[PDB]
């Protein structure tokens, strides 16, 4: 499993509580969508892009 | 002793140092988090920073930066790696913060400060999945204005037939790079789609980090600044050549690889591209 579709307009907590069962190392980071951001992949890492509401806007996913 | 790492052999970097050509003379802009100015492999030149709560270019809170950087121009020496360009005047214009991300507006006011400053050639190792006018104004303003721009392609992998190019690189003004590995294979995260210009390595590249280290990242992130630092050592062979020159030198010399979408025209060959006759191997 490595992309969460069905998390796209979900809260951030219930999101991180989801992507935790199914990777419980991942390291999360919350930023805000539409961000510009690094392009390196990192296998332990799901970037969370929230909109104003701190909803999941966009599909959350490795790397 | 100093090593080389294998993507600089990769791309034929070592045949153009042979002929005498390091990157001299050329300004090459890292736009990205910043890069750790005292790392004894990396001399940076100058630079800048447009991050509001973060305002010294030569501390990298990240490492990406750092990381990418060393690619470019780690410096000939006895000690670490070595880059492609090891000559090149390199630039720290950091418009990310240390969680790696950054708003439009400062990714533009670093594209801004590049070209007021007369850089040769932008490397953004960054992206994100929708456009904006004012960004696309940002690279074609620098192309225009004679600036070789490239980037990373993005990490996004495959999505049936649907390009999963970013921006910048997904203009046509910018160079978008893939990613591949010591084999030529594509990296399973290496964005795709007619955006995909070419491939560089971005499986395992050794680099610098901040703190006097040195490690193996993976990424089109590691990729773009193969290319970057190849744009330098063409320029530093060919000082007059345009930024439409040396793009065109670049696209014309890859060896070619799979199709298209995957990899672009193929894994540049920068022996080739500096060369007056262009054609693929
Ligand atoms: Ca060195
Ligand atoms: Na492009």
């Amino acid at each position: 499993k490595t992309e969460w579709p069905e998390l796209v307009g979900k809260s951030v907590e219930e999101a991180k509580k989801v992507i935790l069962q199914d990777k419980p190392a991942a390291q999360i980071i919350v930023l805000p969508v539409g961000t510009i951001v690094t392009k390196e992949y990192r296998i332990d890492r799901v970037r969370l892009f929230v909109d104003r509401l701190d909803n999941i806007a966009q599909v959350p996913r490795v790397g | 002793a100093q090593s080389v790492p294998y993507g600089v052999s990769q791309i034929k970097a070592p045949a153009l140092h042979s002929q005498g050509y390091t990157g001299s003379n050329v300004k090459v802009a890292v736009i990205d988090s910043g890069i750790d100015s005292s790392h004894p492999d990396l001399k940076v030149a100058g630079g800048a920073s447009m991050v509001p709560s973060e305002t010294n270019p030569f501390q990298d809170n990240n490492s990406h930066g750092t990381h990418v950087a060393g690619t470019v121009a780690a410096l000939n020496n006895s000690i670490g790696v070595l880059g492609v360009a090891p000559s090149a005047s390199l630039y720290a214009v950091k418009v990310l913060g240390a969680d790696g991300s950054g708003q439009y507006s400062w990714i533009i006011n670093g594209i801004e400060w590049a070209i007021a400053n007369n850089m040769d050639v932008i490397n953004m190792s960054l992206g994100g999945p929708s456009g904006s006018a004012a960004l696309k104004a940002a690279v074609d303003k620098a192309v225009a204005s004679g600036v070789v721009v490239v980037a990373a392609a993005g990490n996004e992998g495959t999505s049936g037939s649907s390009s999963t190019v970013g921006y910048p690189g997904k203009y046509p003004s910018v160079i978008a790079v893939g990613a591949v590995d010591s084999s030529n294979q594509r990296a399973s995260f290496s964005s795709v789609g007619p955006e995909l210009d070419v491939m560089a390595p971005g499986v395992s590249i050794q680099s610098t980090l901040p703190g006097n280290k040195y490690g193996a990242y993976n990424g089109t992130s590691m990729a773009s600044p193969h290319v970057a630092g190849a744009a330098a050592l063409i320029l530093s062979k060919h000082p007059n050549w345009t930024n439409t020159q040396v793009r065109s030198s670049l696209e014309n010399t890859t060896t070619k690889l799979g199709d298209s979408f995957y990899y672009g025209k193929g894994l540049i060959n920068v022996q080739a591209a500096a060369q007056h006759h262009h054609h693929h191997h």
